[PDB]
């Protein structure tokens, strides 16, 4: 239960992975709502838990944090870099181009699928090393999926809320001043001025 | 001339006749009250529209109802 | 300076795309979405005689059914997308 | 020019006379 | 049968009323004997039709005037110096110091002054001389005589539509929003560009020789190309003066944004680019719902599923297809109401952006047309409620709008009705505390003691958009900012110093006193909006009266049972509110005509300390503005203002006739006249001429719609006649 | 018996009544079977018309 | 400087304003003897006067181009006094005015004829109910969380 001494919703029966009976705004009463949701939360985890690796090991390399990587575009005629390296086909033009076209064919294919159960985990093609085998695993690595996506979701806001108050500053940057002198860097100076 | 009209949330007390300024409205046996009584109009090209039976109905709302329409020389009340 | 002649190939990207990639979901919701009807009546069945659909146009010897309705409108998109492309450039 | 000297009594005394007896005959009409 | 002939019980009426009743009821097509849905909508477009023919007859008889009488040539070389002749004057009643006063300009004669603007028009769009107004008046005498033929031919037979034409909503809205809006739109660039830009350059194109100029230097071949930049290239100098090549460019299509150095309006290119972009924006947009061709959009899908899953709306917009389709009070109420909108913005947006030369020095102008418009958007504004309120009465199906949008309203109205008089009796009472204060305070000598409240939140608004008179340094006054980086090399430039220069009307700072007049707008709206409302929703009854439905739009009354019901119908909420309305724009025109006069004479501390209180307002607005009025004429002589005078006398006349009808009712009236019928039948050498009507009192319904319109007219023609005259008593 | 018994408080389900959606109580039944609105109902309030008391069918009272 | 405006205390208007009132005052003055009570009484005006100029200076309010007084009601804690505080005073008063109206209202609800109880007021019961309304704002929320406050 995600609070002791509170009734859960009628809803939330505790069978569904990762489910703890967390909906005070009952967002979910619609059946049809419902499932819609769960994929949705999924895909938001899995795109979240892939960030979080991109976002600190260029950092940790000295390449710079996240949102220097960005300015670049801005510029006119700017070229993008990769391990230092200079892209040739680094133009603002056809970055677009091929970003969109790759992704508008594979996310237009996801959504054409109609059962449900495949729309969260299709297996077949995309499990290659035969984790799905053992049902009595699956549950618990659906869980453990489950718990590690919403704390990756956390990382992300946290990413993001640091950025605001502390600009040109990366969160591996934060963590080094944090451990300098935890006692006068921390939330409290910025939450009261 | 003017339309009247009864419906059977009548009651019988024969208030509405009473109270006509003309001779438009009168009493019919009836069945399906106490009083055993329903009024009629008759007579409505005599009907000026002054709606004082609408002001003597006891019902909630109106029994009679009292619609003005085309306009006589009877029902503008002209004595030229 | 990018040519005006090469950049209008996105006529030919946005004809792919509506014949390869997204025939079927705009099929399937012109399906769904049906005729303009009056009062549960069709506007041609209701009386309009100038609201008949024109069977000889939807007719194609396309392999999917791809029609010229269909050409025109995904070569107008392209054409909007090229002359948004060439005239943002050189500014 | 001489124009204004005809036009407006033209259309201030004669047309309003004109129009209102025909006016007045139409709607005094009956069958 | 007789007069009239679609009214079988009217004709009968052996009294005066036929004729009266006969008259009001003639466009009513619904109430017509053996009227059907047909006839109906082909009556509509034949009205239409006409309508049209009588606007185009309208406009070409203008021009014509103008052109005949006037002194556009002289006009247009010395914009500044000349008053524009609207038409002459032939009265053989006027003596002679009246034809030597009204002599004026460089007229022969007496003569008019024109206020409605049409010389900065069409001097702005490339009119030159006096044989082009006569073309032009031909032309629209050509086009209404082909809307009149037009008209006349759609009730033949033959060429008679039918009902299931009328009711094809999906073409008719591709077709309107395609050519009436994107190719209308596309041609007036054309115009622009081939006439307009290059007449106020010195450069003379008509229809012999228009085939023969390029617009631009390089063809069209930078179109096609896509090198849409080499159009902005040279614009026209800041030294430049208008119709002459001194200083011009070669631009056709610019966002310099701001105005024309000398004639303080807009730049000719930002309009041809404005309108080029809307007609692309509206031809892309014509494209969007399905006809026979086998793509597009169905508005009756569209409307039935939108509704949401939580039943927080019931079944949401299911059904409303056929309630607006069905119905004609609908479509009119949705037209007016989106009209008088953009009226109100036409009003707003054209005194303080002018788009025609020499017409922001043309200080009479500005005030007349601003009142013109928003006394029209509040007319227009009052009919798509009454409209909304037939459509309740007559057109609405309880079973077919099942607890949909439409029919949960009706569940509530208890609700809106309350909270729309609980925001009213707040704004008012405590505005009239405060101008009461301050009104004591300044009686008593003591005016530090006023409550004076700074407008703060549309100071910070107007500093956002880069004004710097009250150093809040936020948005685009910041110049560090992403939004004003993002513009900065466009089109800020020019706004900038547009909007920081305080001799226009672009941004004018405001006081304690436009926190007081906007809080008594908007009081007014409030009231106005709340009356309107209760007259329609109650239209179909109540609990007074449950069966309101039964007795149509207009009634006078239930009878004096049950405690009296005097005007109990939507039609007397629709009477009630017109004076609301009136009220509203007579303070929003007060409000607008005051601060402008403080404005032009150079001494706007005047209204900035005399506007916190009534009496001030009374004092320095009214008392003191009507001196030039009301002298023009004098046991010593008269000038040309003696018809604003008159007008103004006039007025007060008509306005004060109209009490009469208001206050007293029928019944005095039908026993006088009772007895006049008796002296005439019995007086010698009189009695041998009798009636063939019998003489009555106006009916109860017609007696208010006769003092509202005495009432209406009183209002315009005194205010009209103030405003105007002085207005020009002092800045000619 | 029909209806309601005397005493008992019944809601009014008439929509063009002055006390719809309101209570009030019964004050006695008419047994004839060819009486329309036998039910007599009297109310606190009194309606426009300064009556307190009226005639209502089977159907449009119910038991509260 | 909000909005452009300036300090009472240095504003050269508000001095001149100040010294007009006081020349129209004394003018007054000069037609009567000193003992005379109108001397008194001109004097105690002047004092008067003087003694406004001076709070108003000092309670650090914000004068116009017409050496007037404004009021920002925005939420700045600088000028908490011309609009917060009063306004917080004026709802708890109203609130308590219209808590004892309802309770005395609710209160004669149940009696046989509560028409003759509004038009001759029972003195004691109100006078009971009048001391209540000191704590509306509690009874107020709890009547709302336990659902009594809105009509069933
Ligand atoms: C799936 C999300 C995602 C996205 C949108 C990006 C996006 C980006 N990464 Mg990246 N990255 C990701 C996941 C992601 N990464 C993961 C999971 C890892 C761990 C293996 C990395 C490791 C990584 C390195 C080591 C570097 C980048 C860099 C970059 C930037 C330019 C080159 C590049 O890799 O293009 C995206 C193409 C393929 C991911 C670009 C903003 C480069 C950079 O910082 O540029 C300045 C760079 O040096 N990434
Ligand atoms: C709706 C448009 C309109 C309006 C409001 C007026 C209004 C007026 N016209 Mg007029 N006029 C119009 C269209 C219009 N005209 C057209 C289309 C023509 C034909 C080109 C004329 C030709 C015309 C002449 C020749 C004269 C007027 C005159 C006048 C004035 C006196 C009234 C009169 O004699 O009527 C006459 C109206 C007509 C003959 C129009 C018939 C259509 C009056 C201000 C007179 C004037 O200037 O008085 C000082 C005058 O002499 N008008
Ligand atoms: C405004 C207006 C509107 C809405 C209409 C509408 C109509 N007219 Mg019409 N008409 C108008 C003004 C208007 N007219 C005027 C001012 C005149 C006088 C010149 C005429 C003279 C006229 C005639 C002589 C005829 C019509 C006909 C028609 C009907 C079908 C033909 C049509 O327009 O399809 C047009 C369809 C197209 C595909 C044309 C597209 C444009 C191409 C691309 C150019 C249609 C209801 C016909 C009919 O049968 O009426 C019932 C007919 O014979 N009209
Ligand atoms: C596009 C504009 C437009 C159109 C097409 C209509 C059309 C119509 N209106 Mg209308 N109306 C409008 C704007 C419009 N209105 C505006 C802006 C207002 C607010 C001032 C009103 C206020 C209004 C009222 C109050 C009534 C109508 C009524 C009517 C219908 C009958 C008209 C009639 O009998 O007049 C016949 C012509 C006259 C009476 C002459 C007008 C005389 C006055 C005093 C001015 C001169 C007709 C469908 C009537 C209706 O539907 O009754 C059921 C009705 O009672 N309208
Ligand atoms: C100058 C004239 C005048 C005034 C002051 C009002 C004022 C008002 N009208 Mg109104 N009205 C007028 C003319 C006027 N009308 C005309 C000519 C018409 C057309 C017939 C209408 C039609 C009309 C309609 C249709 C409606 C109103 C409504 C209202 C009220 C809502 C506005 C508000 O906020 O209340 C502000 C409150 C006040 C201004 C009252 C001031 C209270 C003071 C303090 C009274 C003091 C009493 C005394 C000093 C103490 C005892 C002394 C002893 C000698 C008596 C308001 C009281 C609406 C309404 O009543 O519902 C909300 C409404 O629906 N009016
Ligand atoms: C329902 C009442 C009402 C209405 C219709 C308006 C309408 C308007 N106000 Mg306004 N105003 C109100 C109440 C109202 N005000 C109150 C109570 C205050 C004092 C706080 C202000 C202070 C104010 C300023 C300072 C300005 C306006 C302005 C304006 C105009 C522009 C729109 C705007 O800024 O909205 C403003 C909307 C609001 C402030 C919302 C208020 C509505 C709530 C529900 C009132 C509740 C009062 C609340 C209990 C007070 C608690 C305070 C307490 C903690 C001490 C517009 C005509 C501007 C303008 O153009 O002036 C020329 C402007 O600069 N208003
Ligand atoms: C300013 C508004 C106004 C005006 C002008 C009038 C005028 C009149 N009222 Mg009156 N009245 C008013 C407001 C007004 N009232 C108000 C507010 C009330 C309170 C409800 C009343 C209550 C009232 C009662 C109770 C009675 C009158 C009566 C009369 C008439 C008196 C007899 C007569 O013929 O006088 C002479 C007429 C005039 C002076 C008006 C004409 C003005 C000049 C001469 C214009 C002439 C133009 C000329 C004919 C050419 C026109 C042609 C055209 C093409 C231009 C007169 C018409 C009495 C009546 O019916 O007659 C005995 C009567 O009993 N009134
Ligand atoms: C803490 C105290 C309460 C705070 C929230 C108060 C509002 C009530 C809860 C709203 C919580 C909530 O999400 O309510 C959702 C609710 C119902 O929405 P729908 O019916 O579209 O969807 C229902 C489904 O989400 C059920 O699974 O209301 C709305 O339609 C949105 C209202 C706010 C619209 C805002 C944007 C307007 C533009
Ligand atoms: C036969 C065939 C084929 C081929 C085909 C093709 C190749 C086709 C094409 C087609 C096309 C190729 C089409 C096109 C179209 C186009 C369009 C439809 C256009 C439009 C345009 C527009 C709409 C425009 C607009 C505009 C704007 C917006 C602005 C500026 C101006 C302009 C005017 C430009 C194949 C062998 C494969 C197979 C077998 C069969
Ligand atoms: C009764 C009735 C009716 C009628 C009604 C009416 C008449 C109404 C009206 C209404 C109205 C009359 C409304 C209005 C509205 C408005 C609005 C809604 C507005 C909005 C605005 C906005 C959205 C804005 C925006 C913006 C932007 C974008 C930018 C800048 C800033 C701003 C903010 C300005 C009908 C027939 C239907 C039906 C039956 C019944
Ligand atoms: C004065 C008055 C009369 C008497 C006035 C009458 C009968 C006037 C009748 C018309 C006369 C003959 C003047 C007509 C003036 C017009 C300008 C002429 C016709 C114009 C056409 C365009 C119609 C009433 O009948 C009445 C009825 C109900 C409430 C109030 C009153 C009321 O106040
Ligand atoms: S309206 Fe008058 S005349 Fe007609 S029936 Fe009723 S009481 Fe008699
Ligand atoms: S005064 Fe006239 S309108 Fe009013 S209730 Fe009596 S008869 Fe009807």
């Amino acid at each position: 239960h995600w609070m002791p001494g509170e009734p859960r919703p009628a809803y939330l029966d505790g069978s569904a992975p990762g489910d703890f009976g967390f909906d005070p705004l009952g967002l979910g009463e619609v059946p049809a709502n419902l499932e819609r949701y769960k994929e949705s939360e999924l895909i938001h985890c899995r795109w979240a838990m892939l960030a979080v690796p991109g976002i600190l090991v260029p950092e940790a390399l000295g390449y710079g944090n996240w949102v220097k990587a960005q300015e670049w575009a801005a510029l006119p005629g700017g070229q993008a870099t990769y391990l230092g390296n200079p892209v040739p086909w680094g133009t603002l033009p056809t970055i677009l181009a091929i970003e969109f076209l790759a992704i508008a064919f594979v996310e237009h294919q996801r959504s054409m699928e109609k059962d449900p159960e495949k729309k969260k985990y299709p297996g077949g093609a995309f499990d290659p090393l035969g984790y799905s085998k053992d049902p009595k695993k699956l549950e618990e690595l659906k869980v453990k999926e489950i718990k590690n996506g919403r704390l990756a979701l956390l990382a992300f806001v946290g990413f993001c809320v640091q950025q605001s108050a502390y600009p040109g500053t990366g969160p591996l940057e934060n963590l080094a001043t944090h451990l300098a002198d935890p006692w006068h860097n921390n939330i409290g100076d910025i939450v009261i001025p | 001339s003017h339309s009247v009209k009864i419906y059977d949330t009548c009651i019988g007390c024969t208030q509405c006749v009473r109270a006509c300024p003309t001779d438009v409205l009168e009493m019919i046996p009836w069945d399906g009250c106490k009083a055993k009584q329903i009024a009629s109009a008759p007579r409505t090209e005599d009907c000026v529209g002054c709606k004082r039976c609408e002001s003597a109905c006891p019902t909630d709302f109106l029994s009679v109802r009292v619609y003005l329409w085309h306009e006589t020389t009877r029902s503008m009340g002209l004595a030229y | 300076l990018s040519p005006s002649i090469v950049i209008s190939l996105s006529t030919g990207l946005s004809l792919f795309l509506g014949r390869f990639v997204f025939f079927n979901f705009q099929r399937e919701n012109v399906a769904k979405q049906g005729l303009p009807e009056q009062n549960g009546k069709t506007h041609f069945e209701a009386g309009d005689d100038r609201a008949k659909e024109y069977v000889s146009l939807l007719k194609s010897n396309d392999p999917i059914g791809f029609n010229i309705v269909d050409v025109l409108a995904w070569g107008s998109i392209g054409h909007i997308v090229a002359y948004y492309i060439l005239a943002t450039s050189s500014n | 020019n001489n124009l204004p000297s005809i036009f407006v009594p033209l259309v201030g005394l004669v047309f309003p006379a004109i129009a209102m007896a025909s006016l007045f005959l139409h709607i005094q009409k009956n069958k | 049968l007789r007069f009239p002939r679609f009214s079988q019980g009217l004709a009968q009426d052996p009294t005066t009323r036929r004729i009266w009743f006969g008259i009001a009821t003639a466009h009513d097509f619904e109430s017509h004997d053996d009227i059907t849905e047909e006839r109906l909508y082909q009556n509509i477009f034949a009205s239409h039709f006409g309508q049209l023919a009588i606007i185009f007859l309208w406009t070409s008889g203008n021009l014509f005037h103008v052109a005949w009488q006037g002194n556009f040539e002289t006009w247009v070389q010395d914009p500044l110096h000349v008053r524009p002749i609207a038409h002459a004057i032939w009265d053989p009643h006027f003596g002679q110091p009246a034809v030597e006063a009204f002599t004026r300009g460089g007229a022969l004669g007496p003569v008019n002054i024109a206020y409605s603007g049409v010389y900065q028009w069409w001097y702005t769009i490339g009119l030159r001389t006096n044989e082009d107004l006569y073309t032009g008046a031909l032309f629209l005498l050509f086009l209404s005589a082909l809307s009149l033929i037009g008209g006349w031919l759609h009730l033949q037979p033959k060429w008679k539509p039918r009902v299931s034409w009328f009711k094809n909503a999906e073409s008719r809205l591709n077709h309107h929003l395609s050519g009436l809006f994107g190719v209308s739109s596309l041609a007036w660039t054309g115009h622009l560009v081939h006439v307009a830009i290059p007449a106020s350059r010195g450069e003379y194109v008509r229809w012999n020789n228009f085939l023969n100029v390029l617009p631009h230097p390089q063809g069209l071949g930078p179109l096609f190309t896509g090198q849409w930049n080499l159009y902005a290239q040279n614009p026209d100098s800041s030294s430049h003066l208008f119709g002459t090549s001194q200083g011009s460019g070669t631009a056709i299509l610019t966002l310099l944004g701001g105005f024309h150095p000398q004639t303080q309006s807009l730049w000719l290119t930002d309009m041809a680019h404005h309108h080029l972009a809307i007609a692309i924006l509206f031809l892309i947009a014509g494209h969007m719902y399905r006809t026979n061709f086998g793509i597009g959009h169905s508005i009756k899908d569209l409307l039935e599923a939108h509704i949401p899953p939580g039943g927080r709306l019931g079944r949401g917009h299911k059904g409303l297809y056929d309630t607006i389709n069905n119905s004609i009070h609908f479509q009119l109420g949705l037209a007016l109401a989106s009209l008088g909108v953009i009226t109100s913005l036409v009003a707003q947006h054209m005194y303080s952006l002018p788009a025609y030369a020499f017409i922001a020095q043309d200080f009479t102008t500005q005030a007349a047309l601003y009142t013109h418009h928003q006394y029209i958007a509040g007319f227009i504004m009052t009919g798509a409620f009454a409209h909304g309120a037939i459509f309740f009465i007559r057109d609405y199906n309880p079973e077919q709008n099942e607890d949909n949008v439409l029919a949960r309203m009706l569940d509530h109205k208890e609700a809106i009705i309350s909270h729309l008089s609980w925001a009213s009796l707040f704004l008012g009472f405590h505005t009239l505390g405060l101008y009461v204060h301050n009104d004591v305070m300044l009686a008593f000598g003591t005016p530090e003691k006023q409550i004076l409240i700074e407008p703060i939140f549309a100071q910070w608004i107007q500093s956002a958009h880069g004004k710097t008179s009250y150093g809040f340094d936020v948005l685009l006054s910041s110049t560090s900012g992403p939004a004003f980086n993002a513009g900065r090399s466009i089109w800020l430039p020019g706004w900038l110093n547009a909007i920081n220069e305080n001799s226009n009307s672009l941004f004018l700072t405001i006081g304690p006193g436009d926190f007081l007049v906007h809080h008594a707008i908007a009081l007014g709206l409030h009231t106005t909006t709340l009356i309107l409302v209760k007259g329609a929703l109650d239209a179909r009854g109540s609990k007074l009266m449950p069966d309101k439905k039964d007795f149509g739009y207009s009634f006078p009354c239930d009878g004096p049972g049950r405690g009296g019901t005097c005007d109990i119908s939507a039609w007397d909420a629709f009477y009630l509110a017109v004076f609301w309305m009136l009220n509203t724009i007579g303070w929003v025109t007060f409000y607008w005509h005051w601060k402008h006069i403080t404005l032009w004479q150079g001494n706007v501390s005047q209204f900035n300390e005399s506007s916190t209180y009534l009496m001030g307002w009374l004092r320095d607005y009214l008392w003191l503005n009507s001196s030039q009025l009301i002298n023009g004429y004098n046991p010593f002589g008269m000038n040309s203002l003696s018809v604003w005078a008159w007008m103004f006398l006039f007025g007060h006349l008509v306005w004060a006739t109209g009490f009469m009808f208001l206050i007293s009712w029928r019944g005095y009236w039908q026993e006088l006249i009772e007895t006049l019928a008796w002296a005439h039948e019995r007086t010698p050498l009189a009695n041998l001429i009798r009636w063939k009507d019998k003489p009555v009192a106006l009916s109860i319904v017609q007696a208010r719609l006769v003092g509202l319109a005495h009432f209406s007219v009183g209002y315009i023609f005194t205010y009209a006649a103030f405003l105007i005259a002085s207005t020009s008593g002092k800045f000619g | 018996p029909i209806g309601p018994k005397r005493g008992s408080k019944v809601k009014i389900l008439r929509r063009e009544s002055y006390w719809f959606k309101n209570v009030g109580s019964v004050v006695a039944v008419d047994q004839d079977p060819k009486t329309r609105y036998p039910v007599v109902v009297r109310f606190a309030k009194v309606n426009y018309a300064n009556i307190s008391t009226n005639n209502y069918a089977l159907d449009e009272v119910e038991e509260v | 400087d909000i909005s452009g405006l300036t300090p009472c205390k240095d504003s050269k208007q508000f001095a001149k304003r100040e010294k007009q009132q006081i020349k129209k005052l004394e003018s007054s003055l000069k037609l009567y003897a000193p003992e005379s009570a109108p001397a008194l009484a001109l004097n105690a005006q002047i004092e008067k006067t003087k003694r406004r100029f001076d709070n108003y200076g000092k309670y650090g309010l914000l004068c116009g181009s017409d050496g007037l007084p404004h009021l920002i009601v925005n939420g700045d804690q600088r000028h908490w006094g011309e609009f917060i505080t009063p306004g917080i005073l004026f709802l708890y008063i109203a609130g308590w005015i219209g808590w004892v109206g309802r309770s005395y209202l609710i209160a004669i609800s149940g009696e046989k004829k509560p028409a003759m109880k509004e038009i001759i007021i029972d003195v004691p019961l109100a006078s009971r109910i009048i001391f209540r309304g000191f704590i509306w704002p509690v009874a107020a929320y709890r009547e709302f969380l336990n659902g009594d406050l809105i009509a069933k």
